[PDB]
């Protein structure tokens, strides 16, 4: 995972039950962004037409 | 929304016409619980209407 | 407590003693 | 339709539906794969493959329809068809149904009063069989082997016939005359006792007569025609790429059709016996096997040790049709995703992605993009939506306007699992769900994910407006508790405002109103904790319904009244001024709905969550390493409790105390230890925070966080703190349940290796325990939904006095719940006098408010006898009245509400909370509260010492205190030390009970599984069956004997114990019915036999409600009333009445018995039937819906041969069919339908 | 956006019946049947018709009334 | 970057997640100091020594 800088406070209820608030900062950065890769093929077969 | 062939097609002719009112017909699931009771030495019909 | 169960509070066992 | 029936099927039945014969065991051509001729697929038995074209390609289009070409045979018209038509194959021999003949029951088995193994002996082709003997040296109907039959055909070449297998079994159906034998067993049951005699009669006759009543013929149990499915409910469709996909029913109609083939040519090809039998029972092992499988081998498909799917297993079970499709199906307009808080949202609405928006709403958008001439037709809508044009967006705006949808929780213990909200358009892919809905939902926003239904008719966006409404349902039916309440950071910030600490700034100063002290605050002159005292004008409507505002300074905080400006109107400021944690923000909401009602309580909540977020923010309200403050003293206790082992250890080892003893000796010390531990650190933290007032020290209730936290009730309670700063107790395995090793460790300082792995032992049972349960609360809320569905509420008034006496449940020294408590809500039976006896405190039947019940509780009342839904005076449903108030709303029960599936719900909502095991750990009495003496039901002497001692067993233990009320319950032995008696005055706590010690389930919800299944206990208690004084039998002959001594009139009852059993009875003491002879549990049954149905009725409620109890749980009697009225609706006749030891409906016997009572006539008189869920929604008018729910084959077997009919009348069949159900809504409607039918 | 239904329930005894009737109006409305006895104010067809049971100026009875009497006004053009 | 719930703390035990902030906030002080040392550039001697 990342190294992040956590408070530990209520904010406008935005973390009421286990809800979690994070800075734009975080986002900006890409230090979360995760890349990830999808195979899908297009299968040509005979068929009666 | 689930069963009803013609029930879905009414529906959403009359959501596209700006009605919302429901036409229910059958469930095809009951009729195919019919057809499967009466593929026994079962008989079940239904009455006048 | 009440049955938890985990450690015993005053009749039964419970989740917190 | 009206109605659906169920009956036999005769062969010309059987080729009516079929439009023609499968000959061949072909599918389709596999080079061509059109559907061969007489084949499976054939188009000319069924039809056509495409819509509207025939086979040969001949007649194509519309033009032409009703044509059969003489081409093909085929005739041209929809495909769908090919759904609906059925076919038929000629069995070339006879063959039996498997479920005539496997199912318990046996149809043929007791049609003939044979047996089930001889009819099987018959059919294997091992015995022959005699069929109509006339004047015969045998029967008309018996067995014999082959060297018996060999010389048997010389006797009697003709007049003696007997055959061997399915056509024997049939022939003796057929030449069967029911009426003639019929009319033997009649008198078979009246002169000959010996109920032997009547163990089958008595149903063997019914079964008779209901096979005449139905009109079908016996011959038909064996198929002479097999029916067979249609193509396109057993598709061969081609699964791509490439492989062919097939239905089991394929593979097993083309097994039979082999074999029928194989013994028609074999037939006519005249081959001897043993390979033709062989193949009659090859073809009869096929049928059965197509019919329902795995009842005698389990055939099975070809490369797989799975068996092939038959029809039978198409039906029944969760999986299959019944419960998986017809009572629920997958839904269109609907979507999945996970929720997240927005807390902004009113109570009333949600936030809603927009992508979901336009997927869900996409026939509304459309429709009303070519409304606006946005959109030339419905295509050029559809693509302007696929675009994303930005036209739309403000269309899609127009169209959820004031559109509820359903937002539903993946788990529906209860109908709160589903609630409509105001959809609120929002970016992103996460849907926004309000925080108070989070304790309704049970979810947590640790990743849940919960899914979304649009309404599509007007009648249902209503019903999202008036019924489901998140605004709509605050309290909860199970109880009146309001179930949307504050959760963790409202409370939080709501304590933290409504606290105080000496020597705030500004403390003691005045202020002009709540404005100024909020003014003040956030200017940083005054904090919010000052002790200051200001004027507030709180409102108080009186004396007419006139509100009067007051004005006034009081004794608060600065906090406090910056808190006053969000409480209504009509509130008195009482409830602001303390330290406002959760238990009673609970409280203040509860009250602010029963004064002022349902619109200012939604707008008072949403405030105490808007206010309480940002307040909770701003307070910061952080935990650091420090905040965990453990007790200096600590290090001592442990040190001294751990010496204190070190002298039992020496104890044993000697042999001064045994291994038991020293065990519990040494795990007493260390319990007390850690008692004084947490008493150590509750006593630091609690008065924890001291400080200088005015200048000088005084010490008050701490700041702490994690203190607060615990404090106001948002978050973890005492027993965590005592785990988090001190010893955290001792552990315990699944079982042997309590290590001599504590903990000494406290989780700040860090556990070793030992103790955390000593902690996973009680760790794993816990979590263990709550995946299990998840499998079996749903089985036990299933049985419970299933036994109450069609309870509906369905009259105004019962009008009967009985209803069920409530007195406050005070168990031993002090009560468990209140009076009121039980009473509110609900109607009284009869009129409440004053406790001065002949006055009127309430009129004869009323709804207790709020009201009523403070009234009463001002008065000295602990009696109110009140109606009950158990004793009613209603036919198929339950009257408003009897039932009582209950809903969201706190009004009187409507009329049409569906109440036995909300109270099922409320008993299985809590299902979940309750655990899998008990596991329980622990003489004179002694009277705590000042009072007054008074004995119940005691008879009792004087002796040598002059005081008084009980001569009776049963000796209640009441007090009259200086108020009247009864808060004492005390049960006291034969022969107690009594120093008052009966009506004297006691001191606080003068002692008059005395005895001696000796003179000499699970349970959880098991437990709650048992009791709602009446289930008889391990080893019962017996009871008495009439007063008289008890006799003895004549020696110990098995277990001994027992002889009833019943006083004046007939005294001939009797009965059996084993002397192994002790007995309590006394020996020549009069003993009503009733009474414990034999100590044990007891069992509903004998309750409710010797005492009466509501006495068994407030015991399982009783019972029940310990469990329940036990674990927080709380729910209305009512509920559990109902679910005993359901169990106990069965009786059984004892004199016959005016017409016909029979089992029938409580309704039904009283429509039939008291009408004609009514008429002058006899009465008939019937005895109270226990039974358990399941066996109760066992029986039930409604095949189908009995049918549904358990054993598909059984029910549906017997209501074939009885030609049973039904008219759907409820609920579950309503839902199977597709229509209103009869309740709310479709109450109204089938009120107004059913009204001008039959009629 | 109604958010509470109370008032409306008020002046009719059902809480089911609110909807039966709401929905009729509602029929009346949305289709091409009638105009509304309220100012729209934007809002839908459903939220009129509970604004309209609100006011007391709608329910069964008038419902009734008014259909009752339309049957007698398409009586009288077969002159 | 992140604010998390008090809340969550007491009602669990999962006491690791305030300590293993607590160190960490140290373990992260020691780099501020290596940086400012090196956004400095005094010399190896301090950065040795520290
Ligand atoms: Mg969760
Ligand atoms: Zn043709
Ligand atoms: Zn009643």
């Amino acid at each position: 995972g990342q190294n992040m800088r956590v408070a530990f406070m209520p904010w406008n209820g935005y973390n009421f039950e286990d809800s979690i608030l994070v800075s734009e900062r975080v986002v900006q950065e890409d230090r979360f962004t995760t890349i990830h890769i999808q195979e899908l093929a297009c299968v040509s077969r005979d068929t009666k037409l | 929304k689930s069963d009803d062939v013609n029930g879905r097609t009414k529906m959403y002719k009359n959501i596209v016409d700006g009605n919302h009112q429901m036409e229910p017909g059958m469930p095809e699931s009951f009729n195919v619980l019919l057809k499967e009771i009466r593929s026994l030495g079962i008989n079940i019909e239904l009455e006048d209407e | 407590g009440t049955p938890g169960f985990q450690t015993p509070d005053a009749r039964v066992i419970s989740r917190f003693g | 339709f009206d109605a659906i029936k169920i009956a036999l099927a005769s062969p010309d039945m059987i080729r009516s539906w079929s439009f023609g014969e499968v000959k061949k065991p072909e599918t389709i051509n596999y080079r061509t794969f059109k559907p061969e001729r007489d084949g499976l697929f054939c188009a000319r038995i069924f039809g056509p493959v495409k819509d509207y074209e025939c086979l040969c390609g001949k007649y194509k289009r519309l033009k032409h329809r009703g044509v059969i070409c003489e081409k093909c045979g085929v005739e041209v018209t929809q495909t769908k068809v090919r759904r609906e038509r059925m076919g038929h194959i000629e069995l070339a021999s006879p063959t039996a149904h498997i479920w005539f003949l496997k199912s318990l029951p046996s149809r043929i088995g007791l049609l003939l009063d044979m047996p089930l193994r001889d009819i099987e002996r018959v059919l294997y082709f091992e015995s022959y069989v005699v069929i109509e003997g006339g004047m015969t040296n045998l029967e008309r109907q018996q067995i014999l082997t082959e060297e018996q039959y060999l010389d048997a055909l010389e006797e009697f070449g003709d007049e003696f016939d007997a055959k061997m297998g399915a056509e024997a079994i049939q022939a003796l159906l057929k030449s069967m005359d029911l009426e003639q034998e019929c009319e033997q067993l009649r008198e078979e049951l009246n002169e000959t006792n010996s109920e032997t005699k009547r163990k089958k009669l008595t149903k063997r006759i019914k079964l008779l007569e209901a096979f005449v009543q139905s009109g079908n013929k016996p011959e038909w149990m064996i198929l002479t025609v097999l029916p067979v499915l249609p193509p396109d409910l057993r598709p061969l469709v081609p699964l791509d790429g490439g492989r062919f996909a097939t239905s089991d029913l394929n593979d097993l109609y083309r097994r039979v059709i082999n074999r029928n083939n194989r013994l028609k040519r074999l037939l006519d090809l005249a081959a001897p016996d043993i390979i033709v039998r062989n193949e009659k029972r090859m073809l009869q092992e096929a049928v059965d096997a197509l019919l329902d499988n795995g009842r005698r081998g389990r055939a099975i498909t070809g490369s797989n040790k799975r068996p092939l799917k038959s029809l039978a297993d198409m039906i029944k079970g969760k999986q299959g049709r019944f419960r998986q499709n017809l009572l629920g199906k997958r839904v269109d307009y609907s979507g999945r995703s996970v929720i997240t808080v927005g807390p902004y949202l009113r109570l009333h609405q949600c936030g809603l992605p927009k992508k979901m928006a336009l997927e869900l709403f996409k026939p509304f958008i459309y429709g009303k993009l070519e409304l606006r001439g946005l959109a030339t037709t419905i295509k050029a809508a559809k693509k302007m939506v696929e675009r994303e044009e930005a036209v739309v967006w403000d269309i899609l705006d127009e169209v959820i306007r004031e559109h509820p949808v359903l937002l539903n929780r993946a788990p529906t213990l209860h109908r709160l699992g589903i609630q409509a909200f105001e959809p609120v358009l929002i970016e992103g892919k996460a849907i926004q769900l309000h925080p108070l809905v989070c304790a309704a939902y049970n979810a947590d926003f640790d990743g849940d994910q919960m899914a979304v239904h649009v309404p599509l008719t007007l009648e249902a966006q209503l019903e999202a407006r008036a019924l489901m409404m998140s605004t709509n349902n605050i309290l909860s039916p199970a109880n009146g508790e309001p179930i949307i309440v504050p959760s963790q950071d409202v409370v939080l910030g709501l304590y933290y405002m409504t606290r105080d600490c000496v020597n705030a700034k500004g403390e003691g100063m005045v202020l002009t109103g709540p404005k100024e002290a909020e003014r003040l605050y956030r200017s940083g002159l005054a904090s919010l904790h000052a002790r200051v005292k200001v004027r507030i004008t709180e409102y108080e409507k009186d004396a007419n319904g006139e509100l009067v505002a007051k004005t006034s300074l009081k004794d608060t905080t600065v906090g406090r009244a910056i808190l006053w400006m969000i409480v209504p109107k009509g509130l008195p400021y009482s409830i602001v001024n303390q330290a406002l944690g959760k238990k009673a923000i609970s409280k203040m909401l509860n009250t602010c709905y029963r004064i002022l009602g349902l619109k200012p309580t939604v707008i008072f909540a949403d405030q105490i969550m808007y206010t309480g977020f940002a307040y909770a923010a701003r307070s910061g309200a952080s935990v650091g390493i420090d905040d965990m403050v453990i007790p200096e003293k600590k290090h001592e206790i442990i040190s001294e409790a751990e010496a204190e082992v070190a002298e039992i250890q020496e104890q044993f080892q000697s042999g001064l105390v045994t291994a038991g003893e020293r065990y519990n000796k040494v795990i007493d010390i260390w319990a007390a230890a850690n008692d004084r531990v947490s008493k150590a650190m509750m006593d630091n933290l609690q008065t924890e925070t001291v400080i200088n007032r005015d200048g000088q020290e005084e010490k008050q209730v701490s700041f702490n966080s994690i203190y607060m936290m615990a404090d106001s009730g948002a978050r973890g309670s005492a027993a965590q703190i005592r785990q988090l700063a001190g010893m955290r107790g001792l552990m315990a395995k699944p079982d042997g349940s309590i290590i001599e090793t504590p903990i000494t460790a406290n989780f700040r300082e860090g556990l070793n290796v030992l103790q955390y792995f000593i902690s996973t032992h009680g760790a794993r049972k816990g979590l263990a325990d709550t995946a299990l349960k998840t499998a079996n609360s749903g089985y036990l809320t299933r049985r419970l939904v299933d036994v109450a569905q069609d309870l509906v509420v369905t009259e105004d008034d019962c009008g009967t006095h009985e209803g069920i006496m409530m007195t406050p449940v005070i168990e031993g020294g002090d009560v468990k719940e209140p009076l009121r408590d039980r009473v509110l809500g609900r109607v009284t039976a009869e009129d409440v006098l004053k406790p001065g006896t002949a006055d009127i405190l309430v009129p004869r039947n009323t709804l207790l408010h709020e009201q009523w019940c403070d009234l009463l509780e001002e008065n000295s009342v602990d009696a109110v006898k009140v109606r009950s839904v158990v004793s009613c005076d209603t036919d198929f449903g339950v009257c408003a009245h009897c039932y009582g108030r209950d809903l969201a709303r706190g009004h009187i029960i409507n009329k049409g509400e569906a109440i036995g599936v909300i109270a099922a719900q409320s008993i299985g909502e809590p299902g979940t909370q309750l655990t899998m095991r008990t596991f329980h750990i622990g003489s004179s009495i002694q009277v705590k509260n000042k009072g007054s003496i008074k004995l119940s039901n005691v008879k009792s002497v004087v002796n040598s010492s002059g005081k008084l001692v009980i001569t009776s067993r049963n000796t209640e233990l009441k007090l009259i205190d200086e108020f009247g009320r009864t808060k004492e319950s005390y049960k006291v032995p034969y022969g107690a030390v009594l120093a008052k008696g009966d009506g004297e005055q006691v001191a606080g706590g003068e002692t008059v009970a005395n005895w001696d010690p000796h003179t000499m389930i699970t349970g959880g919800l098991p437990r709650v599984a048992d009791l709602f299944e009446a289930r008889r206990p391990k080893e019962p208690a017996i009871l008495a069956e009439i007063s008289g004084i008890v006799s003895f039998g004549k020696e110990t002959k098995g277990k001994r004997r027992l002889v009833i001594t019943p006083v004046d009139g007939s005294d001939p009852y009797e009965e059996m114990i084993p002397k192994w059993r002790q007995l309590n009875v006394f020996e020549g003491e009069r003993v009503e019915r009733g009474d414990v002879i034999s100590d044990g549990p007891e069992a509903p049954h004998d309750i409710l036999r010797l005492r009466g149905v509501h006495a068994v009725t407030r015991y399982i409620v009783n019972e029940v409600q310990d469990v329940y109890r036990l674990q927080g749980v709380k729910i209305n009697d009512k509920h559990i009333e109902v679910i005993v009225r359901q169990m106990l609706r069965k009786a059984t006749i004892v004199n016959a009445g005016s017409s016909d030891g029979e089992q029938v409906e409580y309704s039904r016997v009283k429509i039939a018995n008291r009408e004609l009572e009514a008429n002058g006539k006899v009465g008939a008189t019937y005895s109270r039937d226990l039974l358990g869920i399941t066996k109760a929604s066992l029986a039930t008018e409604s095949f189908i819906s009995a049918a549904s729910f358990q054993e598909t084959t059984r029910v549906l077997t017997e209501a074939a041969v009885a030609g049973k009919r039904d008219e759907l009348r409820g609920l579950k069949e309503n839902v199977i069919v597709g229509r209103l159900i009869p309740a709310g809504t479709g109450y109204a409607y089938h009120q107004d339908r059913m009204r001008r039918r039959a009629a | 956006a109604r958010v509470t239904v109370q008032d409306a329930v008020e002046k009719i005894g059902n809480r089911f019946d609110l909807v039966l009737v709401a929905a009729r109006r509602a029929r009346q409305m949305q289709v091409g049947g009638k105009d509304p006895l309220v100012p729209e104010e934007n809002d839908k067809t459903t939220v009129i018709a509970l604004r309209e049971i609100e006011e007391g100026l709608i329910n069964n009875q008038i419902l009734d009334v008014r259909e009752r009497q339309e049957q007698q006004e398409q009586e009288a053009a077969e002159l | 970057d992140i604010v998390l719930n008090p809340l969550g703390v007491p009602s669990r035990m999962n006491i690791g997640q305030i300590l293993e902030t607590h160190l960490g906030m140290a373990a992260k002080g020691i780099g501020d100091k290596i940086n400012a040392m090196l956004k400095q550039q005094q010399e190896v001697a301090k950065l040795r020594e520290f």
